[PDB]
RNA sequence: UGGUUCGUGGAGCCAUGGGGGAAUCUGGGCGGACCACCGCCUAAGGCUAAGUACUCCGGGUGACCGAUAGCGCACCAGUAC
RNA sequence: GAGCUAGCCCUGGCCAGGGUGAAGCUGGGGUGAGACCCAGUGGAGGCCCGAACCGGUGGGGGAUGCAAACCCCUCGGAUGA
RNA sequence: GAAUGCCGGCAUGAGUAACGAUAAAGAGGGUGAGAAUCCCUCUCGCCGUAAGCCCAAGGGUUCCUACGCAAUGGUCGUCAGCGUAGGGUUAGGCGGGACCUAAGGUGAAGCCGAAAGGCGUAGCCGAAGGGCAGCCGGUUAAUAUUCCGGCCCUUCCCGCAGGUGCGAUGGGGGGACGCUCUAGGCUAGGGGGACCGGAGCCAUGGACGAGCCCGGCCAGAAGCGCAGGGUGGGAGGUAGGCAAAUCCGCCUCCCAACAAGCUCUGCGUGGUGGGGAAGCCCGUACGGGUGACAACCCCCCGAAGCCAGGGAGCCAAGAAAAGCCUCUAAGCACAACCUGCGGGAACCCGUACCGCAAACCGACACAGGUGGGCGGGUGCAAGAGCACUCAGGCGCGCGGGAGAACCCUCGCCAAGGAACUCUGCAAGUUGGCCCCGUAACUUCGGGAGAAGGGGUGCUCCCUGGGGUGAUGAGCCCCGGGGAGCCGCAGUGAACAGGCUCUGGCGACUGUUUACCAAAAACACAGCUCUCUGCGAACUCGUAAGAGGAGGUAUAGGGAGCGACGCUUGCCCGGUGCCGGAAGGUCAAGGGGAGGGGUGCAAGCCCCGAACCGAAGCCCCGGUGAACGGCGGCCGUAACUAUAACGGUCCUAAGGUAGCGAAAUUCCUUGUCGGGUAAGUUCCGACCUGCACGAAAAGCGUAACGACCGGAGCGCUGUCUCGGCGAGGGACCCGGUGAAAUUGAACUGGCCGUGAAGAUGCGGCCUACCCGUGGCAGGACGAAAAGACCCCGUGGAGCUUUACUGCAGCC
RNA sequence: CGAUGUCGGCUCGUCGCAUCCUGGGGCUGAAGAAGGUCCCAAGGGUUGGGCUGUUCGCCCAUUAAAGCGGCACGCGAGCUG
RNA sequence: UGGGAGAGGGUGGUGGAAUUCCCGGAGUAGCGGUGAAAUGCGCAGAUACCGGGAGGAACGCCGAUGGCGAAGGCAGCCACCUGGUCCACCCGUGACGCUGAGGCGCGAAAGCGUGGGGAGCAAACCGGAUUAGAUACCCGGGUAGUCCACGCCCUAAACG
């Protein structure tokens, strides 16, 4: 039956995507523990 | 005077309608309509705070003249009767002798080709608008400015009428639709006639879904909600009341008045 | 109302949100309600190193560990997943 | 975190084929005028039978399964909330 | 050495279950070290509103080719969607952006908020919506509406030629719109053909024949033709479209009433361009040559697609903005714009491949889930249904045997038909179309497919209607009558209701517990109560603001009941709510009688009684479709019996109508009657209502119901009572190969014993060692630190006249 | 209580006897036939239905009889539910 | 043809007295009510008086043994629409007439459906008296109804 993980490259960007982070100020400190963390991605990648 | 119907769907049994004898255009005028937004109860912060609407039919906006003192002396001549969704009333396309056209409310008796004028001077005659001050006491009117200048508030459901019943000073005394009386500035235009379609309220639904065409979604008691959800919920079997008669966010609703007591407008108000 | 050891207590001192509302040295605050005496300071403008705290980084040392220990990672790890 | 799910807003799409035959028209009958009654036309409906589509009634299978909700027979709605 | 301990490693089950749809396989020949599994050929089966093509999302090299097989592939592998390497994705016209706007988002002005931030007109962003210029073939191993070939277009920019007051982000028109049903004419698509073109074939008894088989097209400017859509043309007057207008709008006379005229599409024809089967011959995996100088004609069916903004009807009354046209404003009128021609200019991103699936979402090459378009033919009345089958794609990535029990999915059955059982659960009967015929009841619609019947194929003859063609032949759609033929059977296969009587609940369609409940629960039209005069009440928010609503008492909120019919009685003492400018009490504040502490005193600082002091509560009334409540004991009537009647206690009042052993009745299988041979259920009654009862409604009610109960008819493997047969497993062999569980194990019965249910203790009995197919009595068998019970001064959810606070309101 | 699945039905039995029938016997208020009561005796047998979830029970029609109990109120890694 | 009377009917409009309620002033210790009392209303300022306002229903005197209509029935006034009827002139048609099974229409009051309206009265209902008892008569409250529009019902001591 239909699961729920139902991709589309448009929500992915908008939703988790780096410009939809630098707008809140809970968002901005996403990016902040990730690079203190130093991931190699701070946002999910679409394309 | 209000079509009814043979009984050959179990919904058909009770459904009646309009008899839209009175329409003579079946199609707004372009130039005075707007969409409507439709939103669903739903505020600004996207919450609801009107419960259970949505779904209805899309509408456009008529924009209406709720002022007619824009117009003095200018009169004008009633092309149309037409239909507005967003209203009980009908509505009259006006073409004024400038052109400029424009909708108002459909009094009861008004005719197509017939003529209208606001003034202080016009006819007392029905589709005339004129300050409180100049219609004589004892007519019926509508469209009714509840302060001056600020457009029509009082008297524009379908059927519905307000009455002079005095004047005292600047102020003139009306009867209300709720059988309230008032004293309302006699410089408010109001514009005489009761308004049309009074057969409005005669109207039987028929079944669920004409509920659902008109944006009502279904309303769903208290009694079979949980008690979180509202006072009266719960109750293993079915529950009476249980405490006396609750909304769902506390207060009373079997008698509890919410007029504000110190409201400035009640020095106007003489009774209820 | 908050701060101070001070939780209304005999409750001062310091900062205050609301109301009333002075004086310029014979003027004002304070010394734990208050008053007198005796004393101590001069509010309602601001600036000021050093002595103090920390360790992203560099260095030295260890009755610290030695690949299930030591940082999560000694190894292209905040990776694969 | 509303890419599952619930509600709403904007913008598009889909519903094979059959039945029944409301109003209203037209002719006729009727009357002072009517209501009304026959046909014929008409094509209404949270109407009917039934695929797509949406469901999930009863039974059987499955039970470290094809499947962390499935499969077969059966069944409900299918122009509308 | 133990913590159902952590990490790792390896064992047991065990060569056990399984190898992922019962759509199906067999042979011959190649390669190869090795073939059931790779390639080729023949035969067979499966899909065929797909299991076949084309889009979009998602995926991201999986595409093609060459060389390979360690691992991935549920077996094998020479193969691959796998490993290595190389190649492959070409656009002014397709999709998106240098165009526009919708919900929404953002947001200069401005409003708000301790900070972070929250709103917000214009503007900007925001697309499967609007706008816009490309059709048909050919090449590659792999791309093409992208390259090539033919035909045809759109923007710009610069020139000349001819026309006009040109001219804005500004005004106006337009764009521009619903649901259902439709007319006319086309096209797509398909059927037939003696006509046309084809390699060919007479087979096995007959046929050289209007024989059999294949194919008889596509795109195409201008110009015609045929359908069809949009549109009035002048003249004046004008204060409205926030400046101005010749435009638009509104008046007033004149010619049309039409598409006549203008444009604008669609469809045929069109210069010319291209395609072109079956069969045969081949050399690849895939394609080529010939057949061809190919023919490329005529009828019929015909769309849900086109003309498109068509027409009619209906209520629930059906986006915006730009492109486009028009109108003026500054500016300009050596400009600028329009039409024609020529020359020049035309960017950025995607394009391979999968795409109902082995490449997307499900940890898997998972029987699940995934939006749009094409989806042929014949028959069954129609259809996207069902059966077979074109094109095309598959035989589902373990096989070979055997022919036990047992399981799954099928088929049949003597005689009996529900005796089975909680229950006809399941399965069977019925089944489509045509024609007779059809009851109570009813809201006059229904009930109705009621029920129950008859017909159903084929041949010949006669015969009536339409559509296309000329009224005619043919081709197609419909019928009627008569005479016959065959079989057990004529919707001969597949798809396709079992029916009736009666009660309960809910009026009805609908909705819900995704993943054990689809119901009598929710919702529902409809009824009532109550609030709310608009900066409304209510809701979200600290606020600003917003919903309500761009609504205005025929409207909006809240509560209950829940179509409809007949009705909704009594109690206002307590609680709620509503109305009372009196009175009791009531805080801050006012007020200071009087008293206190200090001073040598002026003074300074304290308490502090009368009295004035709101809401609220007390108090006085009202209020039931507000919260709720609606009795007990004695006696009495010409036979018992019973009590119409009376006496009495208490209450605020003491259950009215109507129902009643009920979804309510403990006693209870109450007691009568009906059904049955027999009826704790069912139906109809009585009332002795433990403990119905009027909007948490009362009593009924046609129709409706995958709801719940009773009964009968038809029919049956449900049963008496089983039997046989089929296939997929089970069993044997070859290949791959788990699992929970496990203290170790050399693991028998009885009678006793033991922590009270012993393979292990005692006595006796029995018993060579080891497996395989089976059955489940035991190992207090597995799985889950029992979910029922209790405990813990454990936790959450909910309630209230528990306590204490807070938002809110006064 | 780091789990001993609870009623009733089906299937399958097996055991006890304090025996329902059948067999042997004593007493009888045993004339005969049929009975009553007690003793011996388990080898075998111990029906099909209506009602109810029922065990039990009440009826229908038979029978030689329509027996009472145990085996975790036998029996859910056997089934139903 | 020319006149006459009439509450004959339908619609629209309008005038005054009185009852009730609300507001303002003044004003006291009681008002209603009955056979008599009581319930009830009233120092929270009632009844009795004056002034203003709203609302509904019925129209005193004229007015009666009167008029009109087929019956039911009809009463302030104004206008519109309309039926019936009577007299005079004797002008026209020329027997065109009477009754009337069915049918059709009208049809007080009460009652019913939808909406409105509701001042007074008033079934049911609630109190207070009478009585042995009162589900009645008397008294104080009071809901449907009585009123309007539309649609039903179709009755009677519809009686001369
Ligand atoms: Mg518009
Ligand atoms: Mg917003
Ligand atoms: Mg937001
Ligand atoms: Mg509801
Ligand atoms: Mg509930
Ligand atoms: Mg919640
Ligand atoms: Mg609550
Ligand atoms: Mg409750
Ligand atoms: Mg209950
Ligand atoms: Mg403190
Ligand atoms: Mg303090
Ligand atoms: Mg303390
Ligand atoms: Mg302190
Ligand atoms: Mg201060
Ligand atoms: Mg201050
Ligand atoms: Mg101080
Ligand atoms: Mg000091
Ligand atoms: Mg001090
Ligand atoms: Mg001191
Ligand atoms: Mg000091
Ligand atoms: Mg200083
Ligand atoms: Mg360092
Ligand atoms: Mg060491
Ligand atoms: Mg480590
Ligand atoms: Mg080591
Ligand atoms: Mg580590
Ligand atoms: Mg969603
Ligand atoms: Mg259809
Ligand atoms: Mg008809
Ligand atoms: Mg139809
Ligand atoms: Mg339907
Ligand atoms: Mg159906
Ligand atoms: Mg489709
Ligand atoms: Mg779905
Ligand atoms: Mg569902
Ligand atoms: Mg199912
Ligand atoms: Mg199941
Ligand atoms: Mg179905
Ligand atoms: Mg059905
Ligand atoms: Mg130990
Ligand atoms: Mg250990
Ligand atoms: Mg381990
Ligand atoms: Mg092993
Ligand atoms: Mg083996
Ligand atoms: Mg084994
Ligand atoms: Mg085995
Ligand atoms: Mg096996
Ligand atoms: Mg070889
Ligand atoms: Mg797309
Ligand atoms: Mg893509
Ligand atoms: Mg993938
Ligand atoms: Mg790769
Ligand atoms: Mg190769
Ligand atoms: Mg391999
Ligand atoms: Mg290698
Ligand atoms: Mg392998
Ligand atoms: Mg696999
Ligand atoms: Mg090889
Ligand atoms: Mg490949
Ligand atoms: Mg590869
Ligand atoms: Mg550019
Ligand atoms: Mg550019
Ligand atoms: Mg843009
Ligand atoms: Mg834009
Ligand atoms: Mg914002
Ligand atoms: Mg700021
Ligand atoms: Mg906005
Ligand atoms: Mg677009
Ligand atoms: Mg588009
Ligand atoms: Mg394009
Ligand atoms: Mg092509
Ligand atoms: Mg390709
Ligand atoms: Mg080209
Ligand atoms: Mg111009
Ligand atoms: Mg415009
Ligand atoms: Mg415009
Ligand atoms: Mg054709
Ligand atoms: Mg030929
Ligand atoms: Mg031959
Ligand atoms: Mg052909
Ligand atoms: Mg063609
Ligand atoms: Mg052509
Ligand atoms: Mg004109
Ligand atoms: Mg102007
Ligand atoms: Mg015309
Ligand atoms: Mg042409
Ligand atoms: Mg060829
Ligand atoms: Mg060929
Ligand atoms: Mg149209
Ligand atoms: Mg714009
Ligand atoms: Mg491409
Ligand atoms: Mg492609
Ligand atoms: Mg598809
Ligand atoms: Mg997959
Ligand atoms: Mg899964
Ligand atoms: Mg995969
Ligand atoms: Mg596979
Ligand atoms: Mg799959
Ligand atoms: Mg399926
Ligand atoms: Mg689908
Ligand atoms: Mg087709
Ligand atoms: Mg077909
Ligand atoms: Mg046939
Ligand atoms: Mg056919
Ligand atoms: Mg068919
Ligand atoms: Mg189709
Ligand atoms: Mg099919
Ligand atoms: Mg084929
Ligand atoms: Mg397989
Ligand atoms: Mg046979
Ligand atoms: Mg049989
Ligand atoms: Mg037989
Ligand atoms: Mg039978
Ligand atoms: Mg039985
Ligand atoms: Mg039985
Ligand atoms: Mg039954
Ligand atoms: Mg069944
Ligand atoms: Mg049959
Ligand atoms: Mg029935
Ligand atoms: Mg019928
Ligand atoms: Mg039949
Ligand atoms: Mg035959
Ligand atoms: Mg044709
Ligand atoms: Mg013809
Ligand atoms: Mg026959
Ligand atoms: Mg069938
Ligand atoms: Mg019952
Ligand atoms: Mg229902
Ligand atoms: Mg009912
Ligand atoms: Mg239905
Ligand atoms: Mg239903
Ligand atoms: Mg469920
Ligand atoms: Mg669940
Ligand atoms: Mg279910
Ligand atoms: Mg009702
Ligand atoms: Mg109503
Ligand atoms: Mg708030
Ligand atoms: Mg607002
Ligand atoms: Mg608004
Ligand atoms: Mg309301
Ligand atoms: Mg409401
Ligand atoms: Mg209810
Ligand atoms: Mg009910
Ligand atoms: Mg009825
Ligand atoms: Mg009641
Ligand atoms: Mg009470
Ligand atoms: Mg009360
Ligand atoms: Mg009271
Ligand atoms: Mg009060
Ligand atoms: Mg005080
Ligand atoms: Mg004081
Ligand atoms: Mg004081
Ligand atoms: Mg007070
Ligand atoms: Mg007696
Ligand atoms: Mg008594
Ligand atoms: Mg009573
Ligand atoms: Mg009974
Ligand atoms: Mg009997
Ligand atoms: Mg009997
Ligand atoms: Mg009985
Ligand atoms: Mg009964
Ligand atoms: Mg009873
Ligand atoms: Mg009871
Ligand atoms: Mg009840
Ligand atoms: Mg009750
Ligand atoms: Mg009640
Ligand atoms: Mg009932
Ligand atoms: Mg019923
Ligand atoms: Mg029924
Ligand atoms: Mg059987
Ligand atoms: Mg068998
Ligand atoms: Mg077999
Ligand atoms: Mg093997
Ligand atoms: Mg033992
Ligand atoms: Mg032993
Ligand atoms: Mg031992
Ligand atoms: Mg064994
Ligand atoms: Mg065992
Ligand atoms: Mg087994
Ligand atoms: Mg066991
Ligand atoms: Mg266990
Ligand atoms: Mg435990
Ligand atoms: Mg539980
Ligand atoms: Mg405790
Ligand atoms: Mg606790
Ligand atoms: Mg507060
Ligand atoms: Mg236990
Ligand atoms: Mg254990
Ligand atoms: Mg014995
Ligand atoms: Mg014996
Ligand atoms: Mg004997
Ligand atoms: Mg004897
Ligand atoms: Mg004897
Ligand atoms: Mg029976
Ligand atoms: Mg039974
Ligand atoms: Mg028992
Ligand atoms: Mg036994
Ligand atoms: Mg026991
Ligand atoms: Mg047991
Ligand atoms: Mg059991
Ligand atoms: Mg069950
Ligand atoms: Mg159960
Ligand atoms: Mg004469
Ligand atoms: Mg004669
Ligand atoms: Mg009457
Ligand atoms: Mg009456
Ligand atoms: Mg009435
Ligand atoms: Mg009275
Ligand atoms: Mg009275
Ligand atoms: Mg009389």
């Amino acid at each position: 039956m239909k699961r729920t993980w139902q991709p589309n490259r448009r929500k992915r960007a908008k939703t988790h995507g780096f410009r939809a982070r630098m707008r809140t100020p809970g968002g901005r400190k996403v990016l902040k523990r990730r690079r203190q963390k130093g991931r190699w991605r701070l946002t999910p990648a679409v394309r | 005077a209000v079509k009814k119907f043979k009984p050959y769907t179990p919904s058909r049994r009770f459904m009646t309608v309009a008899d839209f004898s009175e329409i003579t255009k079946t199609e707004p005028e372009k130039s005075l309509v707007k969409p409507l937004k439709k939103t669903g109860g739903r505020n600004n912060q996207g919450r609801i705070t009107v419960r259970f609407r949505g779904g209805g039919h899309k509408r456009l906006y008529r924009i209406i003249d709720f002022k007619r003192w824009d117009k003095v002396g200018i009169p004008a001549k009633v092309a149309a009767i037409e239909y507005d969704p967003n209203r009980s009333a009908r509505i009259a396309l006006l073409h004024y002798v400038d052109g400029e056209k424009r909708y108002i409310i459909a009094p009861d008796g008004l005719q197509v080709g017939q003529q209208v004028v606001a003034g202080p001077d016009a006819p007392i005659q029905v589709g005339n608008a004129l300050p409180l001050r100049f219609i004589p006491v004892g007519t019926v009117v509508h469209a009714v400015e509840l302060e001056p200048k600020k457009g029509a508030k009082l008297a524009r459901a379908a059927g519905t009428s307000a009455q002079i019943q005095g004047r005292e000073g600047d102020y003139v005394i009306l009867r209300l639709p709720s059988g309230e009386l008032r004293k309302v500035h006699g410089e408010c235009y109001a514009t005489v006639g009761a308004v049309g379609n009074a057969d409005h309220k005669n109207i039987v639904l028929g079944k669920a879904g004409r509920s659902r065409w008109l944006g009502r979604r279904p309303h769903v008691r208290g009694a079979a909600m949980n008690p979180v959800d509202h006072p009266h919920g719960g109750g293993e079997g079915r529950a009476p009341r249980g405490r006396p008669p609750a909304s769902p966010w506390g207060w009373q609703t079997k008698g509890l008045k919410t007029r504000k007591r110190r409201k400035p407008s009640s020095r106007f108000i003489i009774a209820r």
